[PDB]
């Protein structure tokens, strides 16, 4: 089918199976100065997406189911809108407001059940 | 309720270093990627994206990329410092036509030797553009004496202007914009994202714009402001007119050593007749294609607007003239005979020719051209205009440049770069 | 025992017992630059072979047991000559033909999976 | 509450709730090669703490349950001592020398394991 | 069925960057990472690798970077442009011995001075290799300068060889060949990883290889072809042969201020006799030694073959002659005394010395040598040579040289860079 980005017209619920396509692709001495910034700052991003997922308890994976309750204040929608109308463009546009605050809560579940888990064994 | 995704195709404007990519070069030789035999493309169904041609920062990043890639080819060349003397200079009268009387002085000088103990005589041809009378009626100096140290270009790399292939590194993305009448701002569809440019070539030039990529359909006319009359206007054709330019002088070089290890190459008698060099553009395509952009120009103006063409505006020559690059010469060429109308064989531009050259716009760097041997002819393919609108029934439009900007985003327009943001979040319906 | 690349001689099933002794061992201004592309090219392999792992759900492991079957058209071979008779740079040669097939199905399993395993939540 | 560090003088069962604070904050050519080797430095000592937790089946946690037994020949205190009295830059002293020992037996629990998880597939 | 590894003892022929790894140095100094002083070696059991010698990259890559850091102790030293004029010379004639008679020559020159507005005259010992008769019988000009800028090595920085170890990043591995009786290609079992090469000397000779390692066993030959006569024939010892250079005159030396902080060092009056420098090499080990190198080539060529040893054909003295740099100063020896024979006290080698080097096989980059005060002794062993094949009852073998590919390429045969591949699948009987 289409490779990288070729999702991005295309539904939520109809892009999302292309999970993979885009992970993948993110991987004189002046000029060796301007390429070497370029490959450490492309290390650099990749990894701090890689703790961010670590630390909310979705390591290793591209669909993180979470414990997190979703607030109809973040954006008031049924599912049918958000996976069949919506792309990843529009949605991205309409939480951004939000962001911040979801991250915060899924690192506080995840430490909760990290602790849980530590005194069930 | 909440759930992470991974590899979510969303993206956001960016600006990151992109790298240089290519299939004796002043550019990119050794120190560049080798391109992708079979580089991909994806077009993105319904996906509109916003493009600003004037905002977008990867014509400076070629603008700074040149200039230091130039810079970087100087560098190691022979420094012409012994040869800023007192000159002794007389007229080239040996078979000289009438439209070049004066234009070449026979100037002879005392330079250095290997040896730190002996000085020689020697005497070369330079063009009056090229030197300062001083004070004794025949004494000379070259032109950047009292400015600049001048070097040699290293006569084994070219100028040629090999294309460039701009890619993105790893995490962004380059979109481009397919929408034909593309007008370099607003939205378009028919967006899809390429791994790089396409090659593009560095051309050097102003006022017409050589060599470069054509309109799909219909002349366009771009501008950043089209009301402003600051800001210039860059017209795409939609078909090339050839234009043919040559320097009929059968030169000779000689070596004139200076030192140990270095050598200037100097202008040698001419062989043969000294004739004007030129450039003609054929009459009736010249006629066909200003008649094609008219046509576009009265869509911001006025269907029943007098549309005037005239010569540029007084100045530096660099300015003034149609500049370019070929054969290993810079040629400054005058297009008056171009543009010379209201609304709407072969026409011949005189030019001239220049051995020391200030690149860019700046003062301090200056460089010698070392000459050609033989006789250069040129063909090549205007594909733009720079046009700058002087200005209640007329309006009058005349040739612009000597900002260099200006020659890569005619060719830069279509794309833009993006960052990847793979992680988003978005309700679903499943717990933990 | 031996160190690194110690059971390169050995046989399969006699090897892959040594599996972290080869995993710890992939980690004047221009020979600064040369320098620094050894580096920042030894940590671009690393992560490259670590997201292969990831999409695979290998995450985290050395030893991963996958649901792909195996082909017999790839090596129609018995258990016993792949694990006591042949060595792992035997073994790479055999089936080097078919690493790619190989590797895109096993990224096709974990979609599939990773979609079941959200549908069960 | 306190930020970086910010539980450096809190004793151990105190802190380790602060993990994450911790984690998050790991991550004229001459002075471009100073700026890539802190750059590069940085990323490969993260990759390594990464690589061993990954060797010990930590993979994606902050806090890992081992299969490991203490011995008490290491520290002969209790818990109450450890996890209420003292604080980490005290423990870290009082066993430093038998941090390769364990680091060891780390490695060989999980590779038993990891073994012994395929012979029940 | 189909299971994952990770860590797999599998690797691929590859080409990296080595580093450089070492326990004032024209090479290496502070810009070389500190040695491991246990380093590791494995032997790896039933591993049959394949070895080519004549392809190994690790060649390529310490030529480039000896010439390199060569280079980079050059840039900051002394310009001796002042020094390009016309000489005075007469000979020197004071306690000459016949066989240096003509050979050094007493030249005066007016130099500059630290002020500009003057000059000084000053004298200096130059040898004949040194210098081009011009025009007036007696004036004369430095040998390079027609072709190149000359710079003073600093004094300061030694040319002793001291050993590099050249160490893989991580995901690569060297591979050491230890089967004795490897002549360069094919397989080999008893391979052994290793994390860096041995010290490695980088010693820049022709025709004799100097203070390297020995052959296990026996005397060994190797080529690329054996049967091409267009090949050279590395010849590795089993046993050292002692040589002994010396330069017997005590010669002094001077300073001369040319400029502003700048000094040439010249050669001043030779204090004693002046004396031919030479090499002596012991007649029965050489005879010994040749004994079995020919045993040796019978291998290939024949044990009824007739095999003479010629000395070296005409051409560019650094080619001709065995080049070697010792106690600071480049030596130019006559080895016809060595390859003079058919089939199978000392021998004394004489030899001339020159203080403009125009290092490896470049033109435009000259070093003069500033010259060492006091007598200079040298010991050193010859490990092998290097021969050429002139080419139906026999062959002739002559001594060849001046590609320095050739010295590193008998140290670096024993080594083989392999990229490491982790993952690889294999079928199992588990299922997730
Ligand atoms: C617009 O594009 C056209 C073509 O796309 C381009 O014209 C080309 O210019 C080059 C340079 O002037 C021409 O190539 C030269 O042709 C002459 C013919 O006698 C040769 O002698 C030249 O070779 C010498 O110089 C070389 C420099 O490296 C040396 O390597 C060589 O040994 C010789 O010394 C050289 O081949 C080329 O033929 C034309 N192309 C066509 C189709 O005519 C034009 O210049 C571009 N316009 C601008 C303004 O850049
Ligand atoms: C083959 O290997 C042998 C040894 O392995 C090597 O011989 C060594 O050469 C060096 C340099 O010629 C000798 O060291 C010198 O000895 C003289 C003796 O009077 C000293 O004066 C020298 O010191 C001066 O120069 C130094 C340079 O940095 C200064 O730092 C110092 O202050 C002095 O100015 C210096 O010590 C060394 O002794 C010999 N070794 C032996 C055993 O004789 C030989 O050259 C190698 N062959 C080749 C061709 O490289
Ligand atoms: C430029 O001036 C030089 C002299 O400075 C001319 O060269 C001389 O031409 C005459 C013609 O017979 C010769 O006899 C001389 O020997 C030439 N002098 C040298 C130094 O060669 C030269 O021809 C003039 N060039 C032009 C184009 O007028
Ligand atoms: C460019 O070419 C034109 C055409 O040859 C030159 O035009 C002449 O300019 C002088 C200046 O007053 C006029 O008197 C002539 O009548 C003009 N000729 C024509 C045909 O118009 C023009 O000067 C050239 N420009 C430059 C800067 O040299
Ligand atoms: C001037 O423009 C024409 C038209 O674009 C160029 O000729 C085309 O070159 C492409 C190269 O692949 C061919 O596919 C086209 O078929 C050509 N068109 C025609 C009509 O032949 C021409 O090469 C350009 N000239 C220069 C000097 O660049
Ligand atoms: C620099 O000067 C030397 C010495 O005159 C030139 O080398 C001579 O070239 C002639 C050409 O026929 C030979 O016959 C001589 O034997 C050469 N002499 C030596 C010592 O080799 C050299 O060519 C000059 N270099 C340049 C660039 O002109
Ligand atoms: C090289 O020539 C110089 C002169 O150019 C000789 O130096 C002179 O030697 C006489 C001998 O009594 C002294 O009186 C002079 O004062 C010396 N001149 C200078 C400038 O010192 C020098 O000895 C010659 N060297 C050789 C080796 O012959
Ligand atoms: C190298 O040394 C040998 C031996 O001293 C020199 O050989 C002499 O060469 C001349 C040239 O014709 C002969 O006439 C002599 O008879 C040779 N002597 C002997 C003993 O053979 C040789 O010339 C030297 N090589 C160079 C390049 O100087
Ligand atoms: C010439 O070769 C001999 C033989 O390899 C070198 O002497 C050996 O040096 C090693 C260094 O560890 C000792 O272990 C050997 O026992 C030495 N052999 C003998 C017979 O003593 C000698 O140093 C070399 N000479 C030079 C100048 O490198
Ligand atoms: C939902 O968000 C609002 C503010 O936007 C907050 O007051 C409310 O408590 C949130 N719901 C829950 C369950 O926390
Ligand atoms: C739920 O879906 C229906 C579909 O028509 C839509 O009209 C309704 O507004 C949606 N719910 C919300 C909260 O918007
Ligand atoms: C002009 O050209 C002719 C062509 O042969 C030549 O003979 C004549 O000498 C030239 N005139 C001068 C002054 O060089
Ligand atoms: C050269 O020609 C120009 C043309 O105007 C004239 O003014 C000048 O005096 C001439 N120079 C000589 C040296 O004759
Ligand atoms: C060169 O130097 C001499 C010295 O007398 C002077 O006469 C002559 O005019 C100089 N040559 C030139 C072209 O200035
Ligand atoms: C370019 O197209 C956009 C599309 O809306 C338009 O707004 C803009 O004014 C156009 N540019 C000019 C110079 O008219
Ligand atoms: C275009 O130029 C006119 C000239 O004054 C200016 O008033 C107008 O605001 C400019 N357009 C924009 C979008 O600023
Ligand atoms: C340019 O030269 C070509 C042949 O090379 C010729 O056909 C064309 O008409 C010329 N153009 C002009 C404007 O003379
Ligand atoms: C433009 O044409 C006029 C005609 O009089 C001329 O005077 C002027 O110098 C020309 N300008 C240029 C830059 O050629
Ligand atoms: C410009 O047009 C006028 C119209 O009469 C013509 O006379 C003049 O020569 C033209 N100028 C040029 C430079 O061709
Ligand atoms: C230039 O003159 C030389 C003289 O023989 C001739 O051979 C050469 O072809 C001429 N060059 C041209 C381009 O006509
Ligand atoms: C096994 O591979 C062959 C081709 O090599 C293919 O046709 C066959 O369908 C494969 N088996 C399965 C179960 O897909
Ligand atoms: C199974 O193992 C036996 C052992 O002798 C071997 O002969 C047989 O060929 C193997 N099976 C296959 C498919 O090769
Ligand atoms: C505990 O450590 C001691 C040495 O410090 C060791 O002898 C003992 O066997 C260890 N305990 C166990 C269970 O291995
Ligand atoms: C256990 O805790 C008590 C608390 O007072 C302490 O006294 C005792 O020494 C501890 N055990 C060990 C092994 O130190
Ligand atoms: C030759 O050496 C002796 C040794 O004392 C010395 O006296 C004599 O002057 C020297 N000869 C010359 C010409 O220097
Ligand atoms: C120097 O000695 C050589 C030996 O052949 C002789 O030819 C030359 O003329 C001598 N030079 C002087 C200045 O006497
Ligand atoms: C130094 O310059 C003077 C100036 O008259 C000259 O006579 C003398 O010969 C020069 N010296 C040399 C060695 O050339
Ligand atoms: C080196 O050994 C290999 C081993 O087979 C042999 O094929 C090769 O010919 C030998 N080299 C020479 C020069 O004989
Ligand atoms: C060795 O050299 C001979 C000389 O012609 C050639 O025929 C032969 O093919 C060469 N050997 C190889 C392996 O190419
Ligand atoms: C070299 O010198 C040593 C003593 O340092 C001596 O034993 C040896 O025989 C000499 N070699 C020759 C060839 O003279
Ligand atoms: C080799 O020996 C011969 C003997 O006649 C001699 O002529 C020749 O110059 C010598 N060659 C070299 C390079 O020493
Ligand atoms: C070479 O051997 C011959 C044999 O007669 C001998 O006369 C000659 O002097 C030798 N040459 C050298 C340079 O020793
Ligand atoms: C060189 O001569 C000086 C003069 O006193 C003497 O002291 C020194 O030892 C001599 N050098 C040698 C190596 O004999």
């Amino acid at each position: 089918f289409l490779g990288f980005l070729g999702a991005a017209g295309s539904t939520m619920g109809a892009a999302s199976m292309t999970l993979t396509v885009q992970a993948r692709n993110l991987l004189l001495t002046v000029w060796g100065i301007k390429q070497l910034q370029a490959r450490v700052l492309a290390v650099e991003r990749y990894l701090r997406d890689q703790q961010l997922l670590g630390i909310w308890g979705c390591s290793g994976k591209l669909i993180c189911c979470t414990n997190v309750p979703w607030n109809s204040s973040w954006s008031n929608r049924n599912l049918s809108e958000i996976w069949d109308n919506m792309t990843w463009l529009q949605w991205d546009k309409e939480i951004s407001n939000y962001t911040q605050i979801i991250y915060g809560l899924l690192e506080e579940s995840q430490n909760q059940q990290e602790k849980n888990e530590q005194d069930l064994l | 309720w909440v759930t992470v995704y991974y590899g979510v195709p969303v993206w956001k404007d960016a600006e990151t270093t992109l790298f240089c990519a290519s299939d004796h070069n002043v550019w990119a030789t050794h120190a560049c990627v080798p391109t992708d035999p079979n580089p991909q493309e994806i077009h993105l169904e319904n996906v509109t994206e916003e493009f600003n041609m004037w905002k977008n920062n990867m014509v400076e990043q070629m603008h700074t990329d040149i200039i230091s890639l130039w810079d970087q080819s100087l560098k190691p060349c022979v420094k012409l410092t012994p040869l800023c003397v007192t000159l002794q200079c007389t007229n080239v009268t040996n078979n000289i036509t009438d439209d070049m009387r004066g234009e070449l002085k026979n100037c002879s000088f005392n330079m250095t030797t290997e040896l730190r103990d002996k000085k020689q005589k020697v005497y070369s041809l330079f063009y009056r553009l090229d030197v300062v009378q001083i004070n004794s009626n025949k004494e000379y100096r070259l032109i950047n004496c009292n400015t600049s140290a001048i070097t040699q270009a290293c006569p084994k790399v070219s100028f040629e202007p090999i294309p460039i292939h701009y890619c993105a590194p790893a995490g962004f993305a380059i979109l481009k914009c397919k929408d034909k009448k593309f007008n370099g701002t607003g939205p378009c569809p028919s967006v899809s994202t390429v791994q790089c440019t396409h090659g593009i070539k560095p051309v050097v030039s102003t006022q017409l714009l050589l060599n470069g990529s054509l309109a799909e359909e219909e002349v366009m006319i771009r501008s950043e402001n089209i009301t402003n009359n600051a800001k210039n206007i860059l017209v795409q054709f939609n078909t090339p007119v050839q234009i043919n330019c040559t320097r009929p002088n059968n030169n000779t070089r000689k070596s004139i050593r200076i030192g140990p290890g270095q050598a200037f190459y100097a202008t040698g008698d001419i062989i043969g007749d000294i004739r004007q060099a030129h450039c003609n553009v054929s009459k009736a395509t010249w006629n066909e294609t200003l008649g094609k952009v008219v046509k576009q120009l009265r869509k911001h103006f006025g269907n029943n607007t007098i549309i005037r063409f005239a010569n540029s505006s007084g100045g530096d020559l660099e300015v003034t003239t149609h500049s370019f690059n070929c054969g290993g010469e810079f040629f400054y060429c005058n297009t008056s005979g171009l543009f010379n109308s209201t609304w709407i064989d072969s026409i011949t531009l005189p030019c001239r020719i220049k051995q020391i050259i200030n690149m860019w716009q700046r003062i301090g760097q200056a460089m010698y051209a070392p000459p050609i041997q033989g006789v250069i002819r040129c063909v090549s393919n205007i594909t733009g205009l720079i046009l700058t609108r002087d200005g209640s029934t007329t309006e009058t439009f005349r040739p612009g440049g000597g900002d260099m900007r200006d020659n890569w985003r005619s060719e830069l327009y279509k794309y833009k770069v993006v960052k990847i943001e793979p992680l988003g979040v978005a309700p679903t319906r499943c717990k933990r």
